[PDB]
């Protein structure tokens, strides 16, 4: 997985 | 099964430590996966198996200093690692100019939680540069940006901004009435919370929003009781075993947090199954290197380790400290910030 | 130019054309933290952008530079922000920089940095020509990607394109109809144009959704559509409405119509209706309902429900 950035 | 502890203590240790070239793409965000695993440690009350003295240092080494002439008050903040190639600084001397070095919004967010969670007292922290910087970045529709520079602007950094407002106890980091219109701005037709106005209400958007007013303690304020009735409804539907992050969508092991938190601050993650949440995070969890994926037999990384053990976490897992289901700390150093805060008004 | 895995790639610190340079490393102190362990290529490439970098060098080797920073980590967004300085220092063509882009994206449509990029491309050259088909191509390998529809809307708004989109909107639903973040471009939609107060649009929006339903009982994101339309309104001021739903109970059930009809009865509470303690029975027998057999998992939000309606109706 989870790119959150 | 069971939960394998020490395994994921060993976990989060490895990751302090080296990570494979395979992460390049975090590279920028470094401080933030040092926040996964310091946070990590503490929730499962390990910081002893760190030196949190160097670990300091290399946090206060990611701060932008404002520079002799203070012309660069408005990029002050932290950076998400060494990247830039800065000469190693811990906070000592001054800032030594740079045309694009600027902080990060999320990287001043998990600096500050990281060096509160390492006993810092943030006595090294420009306080005031870092709220000139973070003002720097809202937006006219109360939303944030993530660097000076220019970037995407949504719910996340608006998160960020509250939870550097609220740990460095000062709110003028903001415009606080232009974000609670934001925040109010992306609510669905569905009642969740999106990125942003008209986007799909989302359960990493929602968290944002709800635990940003919270920690504005703007909660009840914001939201009528026919609104949060609303929206306590649309998240409590995430729970499917484990939690998704949108209807329709495949569950996935840090929604646990995200939801979990969620319904945590709006007090009725009491009324949600704990077992079906609990079984679905430890059938992601990797017994062989430890941590936590966002599916099960998939592999793990630091996010999923730090949020599936967060969201145990709310469930008050033998052997977890109680989250702060807003400030995405452990309580111990939450009531640690609340002394920081009171020492510092005398 | 020379690609990363050409068998005649040279490292920069063996290139001519950048002998006058001095190559930048990267250093976490005495005590390195979260490190990432680069490769001699990685570590040369990136020793020598933060070289041009610290110089603000505005160059075209720099530009050049930059395509190689990215494709060993298209997620270093100080990189993009370099070439999007370049992009204008140096007079790039956009629309060869739009077809790189494009490239970019299609191989990680997850990366905020790329699609922010091609936001910031697109305000340059104020046209949206490409968009939609671009995006719907990006939404064809994963319908549901939360980066695609945002810069879909982005898009529709900026340069309002709304003429079609509800039509792309009956298609994908057609497609799936448990697509969450179609049922929401469609709520888009609307809202931004016709709106709902026109009762000939309510009514078709309403007639629509309950079609679907009809399809696929069992689909959250229909029934939240349907109720979304009207919780504002009032769902107790459409009487027709909770009779035809009483209707579909018997063999289109499912926990969110219960959910749906509990909604209803508590409007009517809400607004003082005729019968009051007998309605308020009719919702707690379905929250009961709900709790012990149509959502389970749910069990204890529903009696917490009950109760609610109960202490707040007596
Ligand atoms: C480091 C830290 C604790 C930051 C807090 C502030 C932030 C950045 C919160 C992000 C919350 C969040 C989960 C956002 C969604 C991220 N995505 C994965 C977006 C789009 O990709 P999709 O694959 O469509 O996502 P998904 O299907 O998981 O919803
Ligand atoms: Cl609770
Ligand atoms: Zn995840």
């Amino acid at each position: 997985f989870c790119a959150i950035l | 099964l069971d939960f394998l502890r020490d395994r994921h203590v060993r976990f989060f240790q490895r990751c302090l430590q080296v990570l494979p070239e395979r992460y390049s793409s975090l590279e920028t965000s470094r401080l933030t996966i040092a926040f996964f695993a310091l946070s990590g440690l503490d929730m499962l009350d390990s910081l002893d198996v760190v030196n949190k003295d160097d670990i300091i240092e290399w946090i206060y080494s990611l701060q932008v200093l404002p520079t002799e002439d203070r012309s660069n008050l408005d990029r002050c903040g932290f950076r998400g690692s060494s990247y830039l190639g800065i000469p190693f600084n811990p906070s000592k001397n001054p800032g030594t100019a740079h045309p694009y070095d600027s902080g990060h919004i999320a990287m001043t967010y998990t600096g500050l939680s990281c060096l509160i969670i390492l006993g810092d007292d943030l006595s090294r922290v420009d306080k005031e540069a870092c709220l000139a910087g973070l003002r720097a970045l809202q937006l006219e529709d109360g939303s944030f940006c993530a660097v000076p520079e220019g970037s995407e602007n949504d719910m996340r950094f608006v998160y960020c901004a509250s939870c550097i407002c609220y740990m460095l106890n000062n709110w003028s980091g903001m415009d606080m009435k232009k974000a609670i219109s934001y925040i109010r701005r992306s609510m669905s037709y569905d009642n969740g919370l999106a990125q942003g106005a008209g986007l799909e209400s989302h359960g990493g958007s929602t968290f944002c929003g709800i635990a940003s007013l919270c920690l504005m303690g703007k909660l009840e304020e914001v939201f009528s009781e026919k609104e949060l009735n609303r929206i306590k409804r649309w998240c409590i539907m995430r729970q499917q075993n484990g939690y998704h992050g949108r209807p329709n969508k495949p569950v996935d092991t840090c929604y646990s947090f995200w939801v979990g938190a969620t319904l945590k601050l709006l007090k009725i993650f009491q009324y949600t199954n704990f077992e079906k949440n609990r079984n679905y995070i430890l059938s992601t969890q990797d017994r062989l290197v430890g941590g936590f994926a966002k599916w099960p037999d998939s592999h793990p990384d630091a996010l999923h380790a730090y949020f599936g053990i967060c969201g145990l976490s709310l469930m008050e897992e033998s052997g977890i400290c109680k989250v702060h289901p807003a400030l995405n700390v452990s309580t111990r150093t939450s009531e640690r910030l609340r002394d920081l805060h009171q020492s510092w008004k005398t | 130019f020379l690609s990363l895995d050409s068998p005649t790639y040279v490292l920069y610190r063996d290139r001519a054309e950048w002998a006058d340079i001095d190559p930048v490393p990267q250093n976490d102190g005495p005590s390195p933290v979260v490190q990432i362990i680069y490769s001699e290529k990685f570590r040369d490439v990136y020793d020598y952008f933060r070289a041009v970098l610290q110089r603000d060098e505005r160059s075209e080797r720099a530009f050049k530079l930059t395509r190689d920073a990215i494709e060993l980590n298209a997620a270093n967004y100080t990189v993009w922000h370099f070439r999007r300085v370049l992009l204008r220092s140096l007079q790039k063509d956009l629309q060869e920089e739009m077809n790189y882009i494009i490239a970019i994206i299609e191989e990680q449509p997850k990366n905020y940095q790329v699609w922010h990029h091609r936001r910031v491309l697109v305000e340059w050259l104020k046209d949206p020509s490409q968009e939609l088909e671009f995006i719907a191509d990006i939404l064809n390998q994963d319908a549901k990607n939360y980066h695609a529809w945002q810069h879909r809307q982005w898009v529709i708004q900026e340069f309002r394109l709304w003429d079609n989109e509800l039509q792309y909107v009956d298609q994908l639903l057609k497609e799936d109809v448990r697509n969450n973040s179609v049922w929401n471009q469609r709520h888009f939609v609307i809202s931004n144009t016709t709106g709902y107060s026109d009762r000939a649009v309510l009514e078709r929006e309403v007639q629509y959704t309950l079609e679907m339903i009809k399809l696929v009982p069992h689909n959250e994101s229909a029934w939240n559509y349907l109720k979304g339309i009207l919780q504002d309104r009032g769902l107790s001021r459409y009487p027709n409405l909770l009779n035809q739903l009483l209707d579909l109970q018997p063999s289109h059930s499912s926990p969110y119509l219960i959910a749906f009809l509990v909604d209803i009865y508590e409007d009517m509470l809400e607004n003082q209706c005729d019968n009051k303690e007998d309605i308020l029975n009719k919702a707690l027998e379905l929250c009961e309902i709900l709790a012990k057999e149509k959502d389970t998992i749910r069990k204890e939000y529903w009696r917490y429900i009950g109760r609610s309606l109960q202490s707040k109706h007596s």
